[PDB]
């Protein structure tokens, strides 16, 4: 998105700084991770596009569940340094354990993050209003109470 | 085939396996997952082009047995299954 | 404290000094490049260059 | 394959899919100057000024012309030719050989010797180069959908339909809704219907075979009318959760190949006036 | 227990059911057959005269593409390191006519083109084509020229058709037309999916609630076919033996760590 | 430096010395277009 | 310019079956029946024979020596 580039024949140039001061300037000022937030409107410019959002929805949608091998393989593929799987979310028939998408996604978030908002999939405002009321009445709701009112 | 150790712990082993790809890696990890003493095991290709022949592994156990021993058990089970499949194929094809 | 312009300028001066023959003020792993040596000196806090502000 | 990139099978490429050959013709005149001085086709002696390395004259004949079917590399001399000297020197012969373009490569295909309108000798040499598809090569269907090869996948990694079909190409389902090219989706069904019934399908603009006829005919042949087939993942060996749309689509290889676009300059030469780097890949 | 049942058997195709095996081992066998089983193939050509309308690099590809028979007894085809034995194919043609694969003369009687009718190039009057081609053992992953055949499989599934559907007779007739084994029962019709079976458009509503499906665990319907380089049984046996040799080598390398 | 060449139209043997030749032509037909024939040395091609 | 030796997708050799298919389909026999007789089940192979065009025969007229 920052380059406004798509892989349909676009060509892009590359330059190599030749002096140590120029290399230091490029390394300190011009690193990509420095410019995540756009200066035009104070919002992110680098972010997930297309398949990233679609896969996120597929992973975190209601009813999504994964098996032992899928969870291990996807965590190893993502590069997460996990060494012990969490408790299974539900048990399938034949005794197989299953993990929900929420649990898998939560392993990537910082340990102390807290936030709530409304996304583009909101279609029944009563469901969101109930959750907002529950969060407003006490700033720390019981997770087992939120999971009864969970809505996409 | 070469084993190049990346890092190891009391119950963790992480190693490259050069000269291999998904064909043997997936079978090995799926055989390992049958062992009840393996807590976490998986493999990945760090890059489909440069690391096409270098699948990275990670094996973690609960301390009952050494990961290097679980690997031996899995590789022996693979051999037994292959041989017993071959006998049935020979007996059925003629 | 430091603006990113000041940090970049200090690191660029230190890297050039190290490359031209100045000794490194901290031990470094072998094979490192002078720019990384200057960056290491910086985050370790050993900087002998100060910035003038009106 | 995101953002209009496409993924192609390695085995199909190795079997002769989209394999192409590139041609380029070089020209060399034996000019006749005023006062009787003239050029000459010959092996450049080491004495002459501008004499490049002996390495580059490895593929020349005594008449000054390259042997056909000999493989050449960058800046290799095709036609050796010397020119009358320049008065700043004297008693010298400028080296004015015609050489391959600096970044090109191939095999000499044919050599032609003719006479110009003035009787001076004229030599034309054409060099052919095999172009196997690689990363960065541009492919486009006739419905306006274009892209470049993002990855070349081994055959055993590609998923296969449960009826025994392996895709030759994989495209992202994301460009379809935004581009609104339903005709490509209809052609995908029509191609498989034609290949299964044994005869081609007419796709004329306003009188072609309607979609509903093709959908019924596909169901008649034993497939599903939606054109969706069950595939198994090529890595894990288990079937994907959703049915996958697969068909046959006409695709074209464009002449925008990465082998002609890549270009890098370390120091190069400089322009005479502004003393700045020259312009273009050729120089 | 592990067992193998043959369903079809012909000149260059074998259809069989594998039971008791996990999906991982089945996919490993498929990949081993596709990529690991070695065959003979042309890898380098030495042209002497080529006046045909096709360049050298096209004729070379066409020569490489031709299947060549591979003897099974003379070589350790299951070894993880292959021999470098070389077989030379020579040809000389002239005048009008189509050059066929049967015109290739080999040094070794055990290595020769499988199909003697494959066209190579058309020659006009006064055109000559003389060359020598060198063939060597190679695996199916380095280049597709060395593939021994083509393999795929599918789950062994039983499709259940409830007789509560008003017109299940049409479904039974379609299933018998497709050639699948149909075992009619009370209130329910069982169709064994030896080959893919897609329900028609009008019955698509009945899918799931009435037309449900059952997947028999650890059972896969394999399909192996060859171009004639090796018999299919030899191909399967070689793949299975390579699977054992790889495990043995892994055991050795792992033991080396102690 | 004598060398052999092939005519463009009739494709016949023409032997000529270009360095001294003034009127380049096939003797059999007035064509001024000639090929340089391929050499007879063996050449090696990778069957990729 | 000439019939390919093997199907691009699966790899089955179909180089020898083109002329037979063309002759039988010209004679009047149903193209699908001819293809099924030749043993080309998967449509990946049938595409290669159905869509092929013979173009070696009209470039042979120009020679380069
Ligand atoms: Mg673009
Ligand atoms: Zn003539
Ligand atoms: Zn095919």
């Amino acid at each position: 998105p920052p380059y406004n580039a798509d892989f349909d024949g676009d060509e892009m140039n590359l330059h190599v700084p030749q002096t140590e001061e120029a290399q230091a300037e490029a390394r300190i000022l011009m690193e990509v991770q420095n410019h995540i937030i756009s200066p035009r409107y104070g919002g992110p410019i680098i972010g997930g596009i297309q398949d990233h959002i679609s896969g996120g929805y597929l992973l975190t949608r209601e009813g999504a569940y994964f098996t032992r091998d899928e969870v291990e393989q996807m965590l190893m593929f993502a590069g997460v340094d996990i060494t012990e799987l969490p408790e299974p979310d539900k048990y399938d028939e034949n005794g197989n354990p299953l993990w929900s998408g929420k649990t898998i996604f939560s392993l990537l978030l910082p340990e102390d993050l807290t936030v709530w908002y409304r996304n583009k999939l909101c279609d029944e405002p009563e469901r969101c209003e109930a959750l907002e009321k529950l969060i407003e009445e006490k700033l720390m709701p019981d997770p087992e109470e939120v999971r009864k009112l969970a809505y996409d | 085939m070469k084993i190049e150790v990346i890092k190891k712990e009391e119950n963790l082993l992480e190693f490259y396996l050069e000269g291999e790809d998904h064909t043997f890696a997936n079978l090995l990890v799926e055989t390992l997952r049958e062992n009840p003493h393996v807590k976490f095991t998986a493999y990945t290709i760090e890059h489909p082009i440069t690391m096409a022949r270098k699948p990275r592994f990670r094996v973690v156990t609960d301390g009952e047995i050494t990961p290097e021993e679980a690997l031996e058990e899995a590789a022996k089970k693979i051999f037994e299954r292959a041989k017993e499949v071959l006998e049935a194929w020979e007996k059925a094809v003629k | 404290k430091y603006t990113r312009f000041e940090k970049a300028r200090i690191i660029g001066a230190r890297a050039l000094q190290i490359s031209m023959g100045a000794p490194v003020l901290i031990d470094v792993p072998p094979g490192i490049t002078p720019l990384e040596a200057a960056i290491l000196e910086f985050e370790k806090g050993v900087i002998p260059i100060t910035v003038i502000r009106p | 394959n995101m953002e209009d990139a496409i993924i192609i099978n390695k085995a199909s490429i190795e079997r002769g899919l989209a394999r192409s050959t590139f041609f380029r013709t070089y020209e060399a005149e034996e000019k006749k100057y005023l006062g009787g001085q003239t050029d000459k086709f010959e092996i450049p002696d080491p004495t002459v000024r501008g004499y490049r390395g002996e390495k580059y004259y490895r593929n020349l004949d005594e008449d000054g012309l390259i042997f056909p079917e000999s493989k050449v590399e960058g800046k290799d001399v095709l036609v050796g030719r010397t020119s009358p000297p320049r008065f700043l020197s004297l008693q010298e012969r400028r080296e004015t050989s015609v050489a391959v373009r600096p970044s090109e490569k191939g095999v000499v295909d044919k050599v032609i010797i003719t006479e110009t309108g003035d009787g001076t000798k004229l030599v034309k040499v054409t060099v052919r180069d095999l172009r196997i598809p690689e990363l960065g090569d541009k492919f486009a269907s006739r419905h306006g959908q274009k892209g470049v090869i993002g990855l070349i996948v081994p055959q055993e990694d590609m998923p296969w339909t449960e009826s025994g079909i392996v895709p030759d190409l994989i495209v992202n389902p994301h460009g379809i809704p935004s581009r609104m090219t339903v005709g490509q989706l209809i052609e995908a069904i029509g191609g498989k219907v034609a290949s299964l019934k044994g005869r081609r399908v007419d796709g004329t603009a306003f009188i072609g075979e309607p979609e509903e006829k093709l959908r019924k005919e596909l169901e008649e042949l034993g497939f599903k009318h939606t054109g969706r087939e069950i595939m198994y993942d090529g890595i894990t060996g288990k079937r994907l959760e959703a049915d996958i749309f697969i068909g046959v689509i006409y695709y074209q290889r464009l002449h925008h190949m990465v082998a002609d676009k890549i270009h890098a300059r370390s120091r190069g030469p400089v322009q005479v006036l502004t003393k700045q780097p020259t312009e273009g890949r050729a120089r | 227990g592990i067992e193998v049942q043959i369903l079809e058997k012909k000149e260059d195709s074998i259809k069989f059911v594998l039971k008791g095996v996990h999906v991982s081992f089945a996919n490993a066998l498929r990949r081993t057959i596709l990529g690991e089983v070695p065959t003979f193939a042309v890898d380098e050509v030495e042209f002497y005269e080529n006046d045909s309308a096709l360049f050298d690099e096209i004729i070379a590809h066409r020569l490489a593409m031709i299947p060549l028979t591979t003897p099974v007894d003379r070589f350790e085809l299951d070894a993880l390191e292959l021999d470098d034995y070389t077989v030379t194919l020579s040809l000389e043609a002239e005048g009008p006519g189509i050059v066929y694969s049967g015109d290739l003369k080999s040094d070794d009687p055990d290595v020769k083109p499988v199909n003697p009718n494959i066209p190579i190039v058309k020659l006009a009057e006064g055109q000559r084509l003389v060359f020598n081609a060198y063939a060597k053992l190679g695996r199916g992953k380095d280049h597709a020229k060395w593939q021994p055949g083509f393999v795929y499989y599918k789950y062994y599934t039983i499709v259940h058709i409830s007789k509560s559907i008003p017109e299940w007779k049409e479904l039974k007739k379609l299933a018998k037309k497709r050639g699948l084994p149909v075992e009619e029962t009370e209130e329910e019709v069982l169709v064994t999916t030896i080959k893919p079976f897609y329900i028609p458009k009008d019955f698509e509503e009945y899918e799931g609630k009435e037309i449900w499906e059952e997947i028999v665990p650890n059972t896969y319907i394999f399909t192996v076919e060859t171009n004639g380089e090796l018999p299919v049984e030899e191909i399967v046996s070689i793949a299975l033996k390579i699977l054992m040799r790889k495990a043995d080598r892994f055991i050795s390398e792992l033991q080396k760590l102690t | 430096v004598e060398a052999v060449y092939r005519c463009f139209k009739c494709g016949r043997e023409v032997k000529l010395d270009l360095s001294i030749t003034r009127d380049l032509r096939c003797p059999y037909c007035g064509s001024k277009i000639l090929y340089k024939p391929r050499p007879k040395v063996p050449r090696r091609v990778k069957a990729i | 310019m000439i019939v390919p030796v093997r199907c691009f997708t699966c790899g089955k050799v179909i180089g020898d079956k083109y002329y037979e298919f063309k002759r039988r389909v010209e004679a009047g026999e149903d193209p699908e029946k001819v293809l099924d007789d030749l043993g080309l089940e998967r449509y990946c192979c049938r595409r290669m024979l159905l869509s092929h065009v013979e173009l070696i025969d009209d470039i042979m007229h120009y020679r380069v020596y």
